[PDB]
RNA sequence: CGACUCUUAGCGGUGGAUCACUCGGCUCGUGCGUCGAUGAAGAACGCAGCUAGCUGCGAGAAUUAAUGUGAAUUGCAGGACACAUUGAUCAUCGACACUUCGAACGCACUUGCGGCCCCGGGUUCCUCCCGGGGCUACGCCUGUCUGAGCGUCGCU
RNA sequence: CCCCGGAGCCCCGCGGACGCUACGCCGCGACGAGUAGGAGGGCCGCUGCGGUGAGCCUUGAAGCCUAGGGCGCGGGCCCGGGUGGAGCCGCCGCAGGUGCAGAUCUUGGUGGUAGUAGCAAAUAUUCAAACGAGAACUUUGAAGGCCGAAGUGGAGAAGGGUU
RNA sequence: CGAAAGACUAAUCGAACCAUCUAGUAGCUGGUUCCCUCCGAAGUUUCCCUCAGGAUAGCUGGCGCUCUCGCACACGCAGUUU
RNA sequence: ACCCACCCGACCCGUCUUGAAACACGGACCAAGGAGUCUAACACGUGCGCGAGUCGGGGGCUCGCACGAAAGCCGCCGUGGCGCAAUGAAGGUGAAGGCCGGCGCGCUCGCCGGCCGAGGUGGGAUCCCGAGGCCUCUCCAGUCCGCCGAGGGCGCACCACCGGCCCGUCUCGCCCGCCGCGCCGGGGAGGUGGAGCACGAGCGCACGUGUUAGGACCCGAAAGAUGGUGAACUAUGCCUGGGC
RNA sequence: CGCGACCUCAGAUCAGACGUGGCGACCCGCUGAAUUUAAGCAUAUUAGUCAGCGGAGGAGAAGAAACUAACCAGGAUUCCCUCAGUAACGGCGAGUGAACAGGGAAGAGCCCAGCGCCGAAUCCCCGCCCCGCGGCGGGGCGCGGGACAUGUGGCGUACGGAAGACCCGCUCCCCGGCGCCGCUCGUGGGGGGCCCAAGUCCUUCUGAUCGAGGCCCAGCCCGUGGACGGUGUGAGGCCGGUAGCGGCCCCCGGCGCGCCGGGCCCGGGUCUUCCCGGAGUCGGGUUGCUUGGGAAUGCAGCCCAAAGCGGGUGGUAAACUCCAUCUAAGGCUAAAUACCGGCACGAGACCGAUAGUCAACAAGUACCGUAAGGGAAAGUUGAAAAGAACUUUGAAGAGAGAGUUCAAGAGGGCGUGAAACCGUUAAGAGGUAAACGGGUGGGGUCCGCGCAGUCCGCCCGGAGGAUUCAACCCGGCGGCGGGUCCGGCCGUGUCGGCGGCCCGGCGGAUCUUUCCCGCGCGGGGGACCGUCCCCCGACCGGCGACCGGCCGCCGCCGGGCGCAUUUCCA
């Protein structure tokens, strides 16, 4: 807001005495704004209550490994049906989760390629939910160029644009990728972990060498590696009824003794 | 999307530039399509619409398959008068009614010179584009 | 008032600071228009480094910093006169010259001569006229490369 | 039952909250970074067929020319134009034009008094008189012309 | 002296809820004032953002009103009907100029007071007519009165600015 | 400015008015916006140009941790008494 | 939930106050507005990442930014910050001890070989060992499985105590060293000051509370300062007119 | 008593030039408070901050060491990060507070006076010609004026310079024009103009659609275009745009080639002989301000007042002494940097008409004030004005009918139309002001019923009626689970191959310069170690990591089975 906001004015206190009530009341004149109600964050015209400024502390930064470990776990949900179907998108008729393409897809230079191969890999169920999510807006963000809406779609990760990212453009839904520049801000929409992605085989190569496996540094991303794990059987069920552990357990005392 | 940066995407200043737009402007605005006949002949969309042109009304209470003479282009008023596209007031004199351009049909242009030279360099620039998609 | 253990501390917002108070966000902005400038200043100086003259090899001073080297400002006369290039022309050739630089040990002197002996084994001279004439190299080192050198030319490693 | 009063609801008033809109703001950024004695900014007074205000312009006054555009402008009139023609209407704006105050300049601020050169009526340069035109601020520099001094000399 | 894919079961170790959003579900006891103040939980409420509801909406959104039907301890909420006429909400996250009875609070509006106070300085009006929809007040005529030339008369200055 | 009353200086004078510094300072008045739940005070200490305020102890809440054993198999502590 | 009746109960809220229905203040009524904010610095708590490190800025390389003024990457990855070492005003100094054997007279002092290597007491969650039961449809043999377990151990963290080491300082003492033998340098014993060491816990990011500096919860002075406008009222002087 | 030089001074409406005011966000020079904090206050602080005056530019200022340092030394200025809330200042209280180094952004360096040499070799203005002329210039020609020796120009300035002799190697740089060629990064520089994809297909809602289903061919078309706006609701395809190394036309810039006109005979090292520095300034004393600068950081006034192996600095006053380091008292200079004013754009987790600027509107307007100055309120009929013809009552405002509109329960301050408050209509009540809590009653309003609500669901028994089964085999498909791990793929731990090791790469302060290449160092090999991969065998976790057969079980389809069965229905 800005600085002068409130504060043009020239206004006195009539003090006590007068009856009123001791603001600041605009001084002299023949009109209606005279002995009115100046500055108070409560009068009208008035002065907003701590004025909002342009150095709050707007942007925020974070560790890089923490940055990292997001655009890892986003990826490894990338994988799991589950949390993708759970994410939403119509993922019951692709062939295989981890979805890869052959790399001519780095070819394509018109939408109708593009369409073409997302209804062969049976993507399009997705696109076409995109369509069906197209709305308006509610309320204020519409009159500020927000005002229509829809859902995200699939992403597709290629290595390098050969003409991908023209083909794949006026599909409403798709966002591309490079591997090389990933973000978390596309991988996980809302802090939402999963989404159905579309990588092309030279890109999803690419992956061991930008993040590293588990025994083989990052190789690109100088000092680096996955983050460890800190429990490995994650199935406690399959732990839980082992031979091992139910051996030594005390019998469940499970009778109900009511009152 | 639209990806030169120095148009404008902004509710605010389209409609602004848009209301307070200058006649030649106007012109190019007010804008009507040819009726598919046309289309095939003069490998054109459409035209800017013009005193005396032969026009359909598409949409409305007034759409129908009559063919009307234009009468008036209402440039300030974003709308053109047409031939018996009119409505009896109170006391009943005929009244004009305003149809929007784009909502009408030039089934017959009024070709003068200009006129002629305009839709040469229309469909010239169309068939550049359809020798650069092949 | 003060209550209970803390930092008896001193905060320096007593003048009226919010009237300079220097925002940044122009940053990403800044940092755009530094590179485009960089970029169009390589492009003049065609196949010419895009980092700027050659620089020489410089202690630090200070106990402290001492043991690490830096680019200098300019190599010294002593320096040239010994490599046998004439200041003047040295300019012209993208050899920084300071001439306010001293030289007290020996150690630093034939290295700085060294660096600018290499310079001129690794130097393409193009000729004033296409037509050639003495000093200026052969047409060969000259198609293979009109080549602009990345990064500092010849890079100090400590 | 009666009138009156209180309460609730219906409908009507008063009033303009709410909600929905937004050719306005507020903030951040980018590029450029240009006023004036060749008269600036600012002020004044003018100018439309009907126009008060806002805007736009300057006695060529809601504008002239030019170039681009290509049929309007339109509240009503009237008109033009042949819109197979430099051609309506907008836009641009390089040519032209730009009343009076204002640093503000003949001197004054009454809008008053002048001087000096030339031109038309007036004369037949007879000065008057009237009208038109051009000069007439201060400071300062380079030169120019006229000079001043028991300032310093020379020759007579 | 035998096997539960069959002992037939009050206990079953062969497999295990109708039950198991394990931030769930269930059982036993105890206890419950509260200013200032502190903490927790709010599927309480407002506005905007990323996600998400193949959400809702001219076959009627928001708001508004309702002696209609309900839910919740409560903040509140949901349905019916009316009115309205174009947008709006649920969930998961993030963000804040986020919840009013008071401030002789600010801006706007409305009452009671009240058809009340009041329309009392400087003697004065009456009759007829005209116009006119309409006359206590206009105009004309007649009468009775006043200012009483230091004027309630006749002319300027300043000021107003078309009176 | 005053034949003096602190009179008058554009309804303002024991220091005019206008704009700014200015959102001047305030140990002092006033106000300070939804629900349920749980715990729940102090007005006493010493110091202070301190006595209508602070500081510091005290009294409150919150976060915990370390151990204890009703899982037939307990050590320590108290606004008591012996 | 609308209205009415009746019995019982029942003073008007807000607020300051030991005490408010008060003859204490604010409040005719309704709508909208309206007050603990943001920045910086500190501290503690909590969450996450990495960990004797951590770090990201600032800068740079990748794009016309549609989303991007983002995202990514950097022998800059670490110049540097904080941290990993203190203590002294400073010159400066700077965290090891034990044991064993030998050689100097073991002189609770000086020098040479070997071994262990962060001391010890009490309490310590927890682990570990475990006599012994306690049965099995018989009399004994007898491996397997438990359940308990008297008794005994290693003892985390943490606490209390005693030792030890480093810096400052004092007191008392006796020896070593060498390019410079000196108003040189080095050590020992015993106290005593230190925000110390005694097998590390930090760094960055985020939220919360508290405390401050800022307009700093919102409203409020009397005043103070700078620069300007007024003598059309009125005060006094002067000029030129009028009047009694 | 003249005339003539010069010197110092006047006057011109003399010829020709410039300066004056504005704006003020940023910038330079002065000037300079007090609220405030210190819980009082006077030093301090607020603050070299507001107000005041001056002067600028697209930036300004600064800037090529009289510098830092004390190192093995750095090397103009500005900017950022850090130094650092540190050294220091301070009623040593409140509080205040830099610099060097280090890493970056950028990067660029120069010229006089003097000292000297060169016939003033220089400059300005006149006038005549040729070109060029909307940033007054080139070339030539004039016994045409003047400036200038009280010093103009070339060489030259501390990084040394000049003049000389011989060592060497050879000779393009600039401008005034006139042309002409390649349109020269948002991927054709800048500006202007004018252009460029696809449905108003079906049906159906609607006042109007832009809405909802649909549109065999793989999916209506287009899609480098599904930004945005407009159009009677919600529009990739109606229109303007949007996309595109898309098009065309103008103009202008910038750089490439040619010709002419001029200028321009422009080096380096080596040895010798010469040459060399800014005075009322430094410095001191002082007083006042200022600074973190403390026995004086910087600026001032006044007084004193220099030197030349000098002078200045070397953060505690002074003397002696060595070192180090610059060279002051003259000047110019792009760049990274700043920008709440201007012109022109773009965007937003902002505001949405008591908000957001005072100002969404004929706002710095109306209005007030003598004046300085103060300073509002105020957005919305409808898709379209279709803004109510006509009839009638009234003097008229106002009505009543009629009409327009999807609607006037949208009627020109008109979208929605809350509350306070008022009118009426309906209902109910009424001597302790009203209102309230608890508890019942009565009446109303609607809501749910029932014209029996006897509510359903399993299983069973009987009684009626109707289709094909189930049970079973047979054929097919699919699924599960299993062990023989049977056969093969799959992967964990271990061992064997030293096998990938050079046909496996990185890392290393491990080594070697027997190596190679480039100049003891750099790069690359070559050893070595650490780490990551092939080959087969063996053991083991045989792991949800899979296949193939076999087995068992399940389910579906079709075959079989016609009826004591298995269904449906009452
Ligand atoms: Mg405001
Ligand atoms: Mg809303
Ligand atoms: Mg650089
Ligand atoms: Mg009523
Ligand atoms: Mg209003
Ligand atoms: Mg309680
Ligand atoms: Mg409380
Ligand atoms: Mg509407
Ligand atoms: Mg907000
Ligand atoms: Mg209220
Ligand atoms: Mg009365
Ligand atoms: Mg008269
Ligand atoms: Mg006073
Ligand atoms: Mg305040
Ligand atoms: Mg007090
Ligand atoms: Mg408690
Ligand atoms: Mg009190
Ligand atoms: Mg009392
Ligand atoms: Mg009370
Ligand atoms: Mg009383
Ligand atoms: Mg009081
Ligand atoms: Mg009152
Ligand atoms: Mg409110
Ligand atoms: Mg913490
Ligand atoms: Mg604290
Ligand atoms: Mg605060
Ligand atoms: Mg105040
Ligand atoms: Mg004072
Ligand atoms: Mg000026
Ligand atoms: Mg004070
Ligand atoms: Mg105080
Ligand atoms: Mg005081
Ligand atoms: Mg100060
Ligand atoms: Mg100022
Ligand atoms: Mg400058
Ligand atoms: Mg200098
Ligand atoms: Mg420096
Ligand atoms: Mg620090
Ligand atoms: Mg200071
Ligand atoms: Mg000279
Ligand atoms: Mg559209
Ligand atoms: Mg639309
Ligand atoms: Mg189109
Ligand atoms: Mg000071
Ligand atoms: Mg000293
Ligand atoms: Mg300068
Ligand atoms: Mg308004
Ligand atoms: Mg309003
Ligand atoms: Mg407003
Ligand atoms: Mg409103
Ligand atoms: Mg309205
Ligand atoms: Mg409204
Ligand atoms: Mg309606
Ligand atoms: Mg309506
Ligand atoms: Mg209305
Ligand atoms: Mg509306
Ligand atoms: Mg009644």
């Amino acid at each position: 807001v800005s600085e002068l906001a409130g504060h043009q004015t020239s206004a006195e206190s009539w003090g006590t005495g007068r009856a009123v009530a001791r603001i600041p009341r605009v001084r002299g004149g023949g009109t209606h704004r005279s002995g009115q109600g100046a500055f108070g964050n409560m009068c009208r015209g008035g002065r907003m209550f701590a004025p909002t400024k342009t150095w709050r502390r707007w942007h925020r930064r974070v560790n890089t490994t923490q940055k990292r470990y997001a655009i890892c776990s986003a990826l490894a949900a990338s994988a799991l049906p589950a949390l993708v179907m759970s994410k939403g998108h119509r993922i019951e008729e692709v062939p295989e989760l981890p979805l890869v393409v052959e790399d001519k897809v780095e070819g394509y230079k018109k939408t109708k390629e593009a369409v073409l191969l997302l209804k062969k890999l049976k993507a399009w169920n997705d696109i076409k939910k995109v369509y069906a999510s197209q709305r308006m807006r509610a309320g204020k963000g519409k009159m500020r160029n927000r005002r229509r809406i829809q859902r995200r779609g699939p992403c597709v990760i290629y290595n390098e644009d050969n003409g991908i990212v023209k083909a794949f453009r006026n599909i409403p839904g798709i966002t591309l990728l490079n591997v090389t520049k990933l973000n978390i801000l596309k991988l996980a929409p809302g802090g939402h972990v999963g989404r159905f992605c579309i990588w092309t085989e030279s890109a999803f190569r690419k992956l061991d060498d930008l993040y590293g496996t588990w025994r083989k540094a990052a190789s690109l991303k100088s000092n680096y590696n996955l983050p460890m794990h800190k429990m490995l059987n994650t199935d406690l069920s399959r732990i839980l009824k082992s031979p091992e552990i139910q051996r030594a357990l005390r019998a469940p005392r499970k009778k109900i003794h009511r009152r | 999307m639209k990806f030169n940066p120095f148009v404008t995407s902004d509710r605010s200043k389209n409609r602004k530039r848009h209301f307070n737009a200058p006649s030649h402007i106007r012109r190019k605005i007010m804008s009507s399509p040819l009726s598919k006949e046309l289309r095939q002949k003069y490998n054109v969309r459409s035209m800017p619409i013009r005193k005396d042109d032969e026009v359909q009304v598409v949409r409305g209470h007034y759409k129908g398959q009559q063919i009307g003479k234009v009468v008036q282009v209402y440039r300030k008023k974003y709308v053109i008068y047409i031939e018996r596209v009119q409505r009896e007031k109170a006391n009943g004199t005929t009244v004009h009614v305003g149809i929007h351009p784009s909502k009408v049909v030039i089934t017959r242009l009024k070709l003068d010179k200009d006129r002629k030279k305009i839709l040469e360099r229309k469909a010239k620039s169309r068939q550049v584009g359809k020798e650069k998609g092949k | 008032a003060p209550s209970r253990n803390g930092m008896i501390l001193k905060p320096h917002f007593h003048k009226d600071w919010q009237r300079r108070v220097a925002t940044w966000f122009n940053q990403p902005a800044r940092k755009i228009r530094r590179r485009k400038a960089r970029q169009a200043r390589a492009r003049r100086i065609a196949p010419r480094p895009a980092s700027g003259p050659l620089r020489p090899i410089v202690r630090c001073p200070t106990v402290r910093y001492h043991t690490k080297v830096r680019a200098g400002r300019g190599f010294s006369l002593e320096e040239l006169r010994v490599a046998g290039i004439h200041k003047k022309v040295a300019r012209t050739i993208g050899i920084s010259v300071d001439p306010r630089r001293r030289n007290k040990s020996t150690e630093s002197l034939q290295a700085n001569v060294q660096r600018l002996k290499e310079y001129r084994s690794k130097l393409v001279l193009f000729p004033r006229k296409p037509s050639a004439p003495k000093k200026g190299d052969s047409s060969a080192e000259e198609l293979k490369l009109a080549t602009q050198l990345t990064g500092p030319v010849m890079p100090i490693r400590n």
